[PDB]
């Protein structure tokens, strides 16, 4: 049926499951499947998850909370919030030609070299997972920055919480 | 069509907030102090030379110890099948070690233990002799 | 009335103290990990002293008279011997005692008395909360100050601007009478206390890369 | 009441910011601790901008501030 | 207060200590209703009443 | 409570959400990331074609955005103007500068609680899309305001 | 099916910041110990080596606290070795306290020398079965 | 409350072990003397990490530890 | 006395016996002597075909075994791995080492209060049965946990 650990890197077959369980109707199964695979529904699902999506003209960006989709203070990943990653792959399938930039970001506290190394490691892990999902290697660039340029204050608790993040940018042409 | 910033954690506590706020400053100050002293004092030798690694020292270990030294080193020697040897006598004041690590190498664990012990004790190894020597410091 | 105020204040203070102590117990290991003292003790089990530094001070004595200073240094606590490194319990742990005293005889009579009792208890609860938070703030400030003084002394000793302490030790052989004998007398006394050097040539600067 | 309306509601009070945090990922507009920046620009309390109100009790209705200045307007009339 | 054990007292700070030939420790220190011992790499507290 | 303020004057998160939704339905872009807010307005709906003039209807939208921005506490706000490529470089540079000047002047006239206002124009130097068939109707021609909600 | 998360995981902002600070302070103190620590190379560690003589492989248990001369002479007697000195004893004797339940003569002598330190040394001639104490001059 | 429940039953309390013995030769869960190994973290009372509570009482409700430190949280407040 | 704990928290002898019986009847080997306890688990019910990637369904078994482990006040725990001869010696030695590392990491993540955990894997260097026909199905290829109860 399905494997929670990334379905062994195989493309999802969920529409067949739904149409089968609905026939067991075909029409309602098909309409529900197309409704859920509609990009609007995927965006709503991502919004339901703790994941941010920004669209500006053609350039489009994704924001990921490291603490929620990562293992604490380590290049490992959480193995519970994998539905978000599956949705990420499903969405990214829609733009199979645009190049991708990905970056990692931490807070201010710590050694400069330490923070830069950790950011680079996390970004590299993310891009490696994306490539292993099936994306062409020539369309990826990865980078890890420390506190070089934050998006909020590092002198307050929730601000520092928002500071550490994963950023994804992609064009269209 | 609601809006939401990503980070949503469990509710926090004011005491924890204050503790972390103190801790960051303390860590930064001590970090720059360490940088300054490293700059002013040149490093010469590495304890790896004194205690090199060898075969069968690779079985991994995850530890959490906050007591004296002898029990820990005896357990390590028992695991490593190496002969424990002691030189010198411990002073009246015990030498206390606190270690919070996980899943690393035996050789580096022992080197870190020696580093934390510092100028009170030292650890030596003889692989051909498969012995671990724990020497105290003769002082005062 | 004010009796309800006082008992509610006691209850709130006790509850906050219990909550904060429980939180401290739950988050323990990292605390001792950061607040080491053994890695700070000196050679001869001698606790390093405590120092304070001030920057850019000013005092207007009166009209016509002003005195400014760039930097100043104070020896807060003179170094002394020690047998066991200090921990954080004697700086942050709170006294907890559940007040089970039913010293209440102004029992409610009407709804108005019941609700004024309720609001008095509420403000007592809040007052206990703020009291506990203030005590915690004072404690954390004090322990931070002590640790800062320790690290300041370490830094300045590294910079070679203060005199390191000096202890002299003497040894004597077998001693005692025919009924009492000691094997090896070893007497150690700190002859030279730590202090600063008001000299100038002895100053070596530091610059990183 | 609940300042975090039209959102998830109250999550917790950031004491360092002195601000409530809504369940929605945003900072609330209300406060929880007095150590916050509110642009207060008017207040009462006479003998102000001086030694304050002298704690002495006097037979006369005039009140003198601790700096020696007197606030007759704060005091009674005749 | 005098105490006799084979553990390692930590918190209050003992004024004097004696060691037997079998690792037994006899400590002398100031009065306090609580003791702290790192027993086997694990921290532990000891309750003292009747002071 | 009667002395210590409990809320910042004229604050209502419900109103904030309402007007954010209304603005985005009107099509003017509102974006918030961390402690930062950026609002983008198309040039066609605000200014005259290739000229720095103001339609009398536009002042309703200006009043709306002023009332919105009045809700927050800030230090500095930055305004940038972008347009298409029409005749030269200095042409649209000056046009953007004048448009930013006018909008900043009106906003400052409005009782905006702000300490610093910065105004700049660039023209057509960093367009958001390669497709540039439209002129002032092209979406790249726009005005942007950026600021940070401070504490 | 169920892979439970870490139990005492830092699921709070203050907790994660505190843990990161703990990591930082650990690293800094480790660096401090590294730089301030002093070691001697194993090439020039002037300590007595194991004589590896078959006559020194026995086991015993001795608890002595006093001069070195009687103890070393008795050890030589047990090992069937001649024993002599070189130098002169000081006024106050050198005191050594070593206790063991099971140990061999080689490491016993090595520990004796290590306790002696700069004041005295011990040489072993296995070709001519002798042990020589050497005072400091 | 059965310490050796679903086992051989209670055999005896070893004081040197500070533990109960089940009839089947497996160590029990309960304790039987204070001279055992219990994980002790939370404690009651006040003037902790000090000279304890001073036995002498004062007319004022303040309580001061025997080392000279005063415990406001232990003293009742105005 | 009244507030002193009656027993060690999170411990019930009936629960211990019940879950030990459950594990033994499910086939996971539990052995007791004095106060030294040993547990054996066939590698087939844990890993893939000679791969250091634990099967997803085995997480319930790991949860159960950790839940059993939580009732014992312990100091040191040893986890070792045995395998079959597949290609070389170093291959399966590294495989066993990785498997032991992973299981040790998961246990350390779980709340099993110890002081020391040792982990190692020695491939097929400690055979216990002449039958070596199967591969990962062979009984000797397995994992084992040893510890000694304290006090």
């Amino acid at each position: 049926c399905f494997h929670p650990p990334y379905n062994n890197f195989q493309p999802d077959r969920r529409a067949v499951k739904r149409v089968g369980v609905d026939t067991g109707g075909g029409t309602v199964g098909l309409v529900a499947s197309i409704y859920r695979d509609s990009k609007r529904k995927i965006i709503r699902d991502l919004q339901k998850q703790d994941i941010q999506y920004v669209e500006y003209g053609d350039t489009r960006t994704l924001i990921i909370p490291t603490d929620k989709y990562f293992m604490f203070s380590s290049p490992r990943l959480n193995e519970i919030c994998y539905p978000g990653l599956n949705n990420v792959i499903r969405l990214l399938n829609f733009y199979p030609q645009s190049t991708i930039y990905v970056a990692g970001f931490t807070d201010n506290v710590g050694s400069r070299s330490h923070k830069r190394k950790l950011s680079q490691a996390q970004a590299e892990t993310m891009m490696t997972f994306l490539w292993a999902n099936g994306i062409a290697a020539k369309r990826l660039k990865a980078e890890g920055y420390g506190d070089k340029n934050a998006i909020s204050d590092n002198a307050i608790i929730h601000g520092s919480a928002q500071n550490r993040r994963i950023e994804i940018q992609w064009f269209t042409s | 069509m609601k809006f939401k910033k990503p980070p949503i954690n469990n509710p926090s506590d004011d005491a924890t907030i204050k503790l972390a706020e103190a801790a960051v400053s303390v860590s930064d100050s001590m970090l720059e102090m360490a940088k300054v002293e490293k700059v002013i004092t040149p490093p010469s030798k590495d304890n790896t030379l004194t205690i090199p690694n060898a075969y069968n020292l690779q079985a991994r270990a995850s530890v959490d110890w906050s007591g004296p030294i002898e029990e820990l080193t005896a357990r390590i020697a028992k695991a490593a099948h190496f002969r424990f040897r002691v030189l010198g006598k411990s002073p009246s004041v015990p030498v206390l070690i606190s270690i919070s690590t996980k899943d690393e190498s035996l050789a580096e664990i022992l080197r870190d233990i020696d580093y934390q012990a510092g100028k009170k004790a030292s650890i030596h190894v003889y692989p051909n002799s498969q012995v671990v020597e724990l020497r105290y410091a003769k002082i005062y | 009335k004010e009796t309800a105020l006082s008992v509610g204040a006691q209850a709130g203070l006790a509850w906050r103290a219990k909550i904060i102590d429980e939180q401290l117990n739950k988050q323990a290991r990292n605390l001792d990990a950061i607040y080491d003292f053994n890695s700070l003790v000196l050679e001869h089990n001698i606790l390093p002293p405590v120092l304070l530094e001030g920057r850019n001070t000013l005092n207007l004595a009166d009209a016509q008279s002003i005195r400014i200073s760039d930097r100043t240094y104070k020896v807060a606590k003179q170094a002394h011997f020690i047998t066991t490194p200090p921990t954080w319990r004697q700086y942050l742990w709170m006294d907890y005692v559940k007040p089970e005293a039913p010293n209440v005889t102004l029992l409610p009579k009407t709804k108005a008395e019941k609700e004024i009792w309720c609001i008095y208890t509420e403000r007592g609860w809040k007052n206990g909360i703020d009291q506990a938070n203030t005590i915690l703030e004072e404690n954390i400030a004090r322990i931070k100050e002590d640790f800062g003084g320790m690290i300041l002394y370490r830094k300045l000793l590294a910079m070679n601007m203060v005199s390191p302490p000096y202890v002299s030790h003497t040894d004597l052989g077998v001693t005692g009478d025919g009924s009492e004998i000691h094997i090896d007398d070893r007497v150690l006394r700190i002859t030279a206390l730590p202090e600063l050097n008001v000299n100038s040539a002895e100053w070596r600067a530091a610059v990183a890369k | 009441d609940g300042c975090c309306s039209k959102m998830g509601g109250i999550n917790y009070c950031d004491s360092s910011a002195g601000r409530l945090v809504c369940n929605n990922g945003f900072y609330s507009t209300c406060y929880c601790t007095r150590h916050a920046v509110m642009d207060l620009q008017f207040l009462m309390g006479c003998c102000l901008w001086h030694g304050g109100v002298y704690p002495q009790l006097n037979s006369s209705g005039l009140v003198v501030c601790n700096d020696g200045y007197v606030s007759e307007e704060c005091s009674l009339q005749k | 207060m005098y105490v006799r054990t084979n553990l390692t007292i930590l918190s209050p700070g003992w004024l004097a200590s004696m060691t037997s030939a079998d690792g037994t420790h006899a400590y002398e220190m100031q009065k306090s209703p609580v003791l702290l011992v790192s027993w086997h790499g694990k921290v532990m507290q000891l309750k003292v009443e009747g002071l | 409570v009667p002395k210590l303020p409990c809320r910042v004057d004229g604050a209502c998160d419900a109103t904030i959400i309402k007007m954010m939704t209304d603005l985005n339905k009107k099509g003017i872009k509102v974006a918030s990331v961390g402690q930062n807010y950026l609002i983008s307005i198309p040039a066609s709906a605000l200014f005259a074609d290739q000229s720095p003039r103001l339609n009398w209807a536009s002042y309703s939208l200006l009043n709306e955005i002023a009332a919105f921005l009045k809700q927050f506490r800030k230090i500095a706000i930055t305004v940038t103007s972008y347009s298409s490529k029409y005749v030269s470089v200095k042409r649209e540079r000056a046009l953007t500068l004048a448009r930013s000047r006018v909008v900043s002047e009106y906003l400052w006239s409005q009782g905006v609680d702000s300490r610093i206002i910065f105004t700049q124009g660039l023209g057509s130097d960093k367009p958001i899309t390669s497709y540039t068939l439209g002129g002032d109707r092209s979406p790249n021609a726009r005005v942007e305001i950026t600021f940070r909600r401070a504490v």
